[PDB]
RNA sequence: CAACUCACGGCAUCCAGGAAUGAAGGAGGGUAGUUCGGGGGAGAACGUACUGGUGCGUCAGAGGUGAAAUUCUUAGACCGCACCAAGACGAACUACAGCGAAGGCAUUCUUCAAGGAUACCUUCCUCAAUCAAGAACCAAAGUGUGGGGAUCGAAGAUGAUUAGAGACCAUUGUAGUCCACACUGCAAACGAUGACACCCAUGAAUUGGGGAGUUUUUGGUCGUAGGCGUGGUCGGGCUUGAUUAUUAUUUUUCAUCCCGUUCCUCGUCUCGCCAAUGAAUAUUAAAUUUACGUGCAUAUUCUUUUUGGUCUUCGUU
């Protein structure tokens, strides 16, 4: 399986901010983007994919995503916007039926 | 003014009003001159031997101490540069620009910027002919 | 030829008597901050939507307008779902914000050269300003050759409205819209404000960069009291450079390459005694400036394993 997760983010002002500006740099910007690509690509490289999907459907990944990025510039939210499948493995009987146990 | 750009700029150097050299320094001229010649072998420019020279000996200002300038010591010892530093450096730039060129043809901007090199180019040439320091056969391409 | 107080003399002999005003609130050139930005070119991907197609369902209307008609349908339109194709574009975020000499420039990553500002006790020492001629660049529409053709669309066609309507409105439709390579130089190309330099009152705000500082020079005895580092002497290793070596005439054969203290010379740091910047009885444009605190903060990874050791299942006692 092989995927794609949209993102989507928002800067933040400082609690005793006075400027009506919240605008980043550009450096700044890159790097959470940086930071997000790798995270999203170390912890899903080795974990499989009924592992995988338990983690965004439960708002998992967003944890331990924003708690890291912070520090780089605030954020406000960070989200998973949307999430896609490209590239399939070949059918199989048993990883499938093995992945919904008893059938009511 | 930019000379052939726009902007305006202040950022300089101001010298103190005192031209006497500091009370702490254990130089004399010698010393000075010694390592001045001793890393212009290297092939570093006037300017890159100033800036080692302060950041690592402590002499701010040469001609306080030395009683003459960079340049001045460098053409006495015959290790001054044929073709002085400012206009080689142009010469150095606008050859890269014009390698790039031959490559990207669909690029505007660089030829903009090249047409105000050569230019300056000229100009800095024919000041260097106005003053003898250049033959009068000297050509840029 | 050497030796040889000092002199004459010989030596493609050397350095110093600062030997050449200053470093413009002019220009140029450096060095740095992974600086700063929808600045420019190239490459690789991404995003929905419009349009077309295919498959799976349903069944009679759908388009369109002020009201209609032109138009498409039981050969299944329109609508719903899934997927594929092609071309163009990059919403909201997007602002009395940014970059570029103007015209102009918004998805992401990689890459190629550039430019502006700031910082400097760096370098050079008038190299500058403005501008007939000449040269480069330039929105959209147009012209040529080839390619592309999804959307919109001059010309044209049909349907309306109107006294008339070859107009606004509806459905269509060629050129064009896009790309590459040549041509053109015609805009409300506008801030309707030419370029360069100086002087000049007020309170908030915004983009980019940088800074936020208060005991020194040590002089004289330089005084080995100590330490650190460098070059010399044996020693160790080294086919070190000349070199027995290399055939075990291996016999070396030395200052030496690489290592090497108790030795001499030099550098520097530590330690030290003394000396150097803190005395008001009255104030004319001031001799010294706030504050210095909050909110966030990685186990941050893959392992192939192989020698024991806990278990398990066959034969046999």
């Amino acid at each position: 399986y092989t995927l794609r997760l949209f993102v989507i983010a928002f800067t933040k002002k400082q609690s005793n901010q006075l400027s009506k500006n919240c605008y980043a740099k550009t450096r700044l910007v890159k790097w959470v983007r940086h930071r997000i690509t790798n995270l999203i690509r170390q912890r899903l490289s080795k974990v499989n994919i009924n592992e995988a999907v338990t983690l965004l459907t439960r708002n998992i990944l967003r944890d331990r995503l924003a708690k890291r990025c912070n520090p780089i510039v605030p954020l406000r939210d960070l989200r998973i916007r949307k999430v896609k499948v490209v590239r399939t493995p070949r059918f199989d009987a048993q990883a499938l039926l093995n992945a919904h146990g008893e059938i009511p | 003014v930019r000379m052939q750009g726009v902007g305006h700029g202040k950022s300089a150097s101001s010298l103190p009003f005192c031209r006497t050299p500091p009370s702490w320094l254990k130089i004399a001229s010698r010393d000075v001159i010694d390592a001045v010649c001793k890393l212009a072998k290297k092939g570093l420019t006037p300017s890159r031997i100033g800036m080692q020279l302060r950041d690592s000996m402590g002499i701010a200002q040469v001609k306080n101490v030395t009683g003459r300038k960079i340049l001045r010591i460098l053409k006495h010892k015959g290790m001054a540069p044929e073709i002085p530093e400012d206009l080689y450096c142009l010469i150095k730039r606008a050859t890269e620009m014009r390698k790039h060129l031959e490559r990207n043809t669909k690029d505007r901007d660089t030829k903009f910027r090249l047409i105000l090199v050569e230019s300056r180019i000229h100009r800095l040439a024919r000041y260097y002919k106005r003053v003898k320091q250049l033959p009068p056969t000297w050509k840029y391409e």
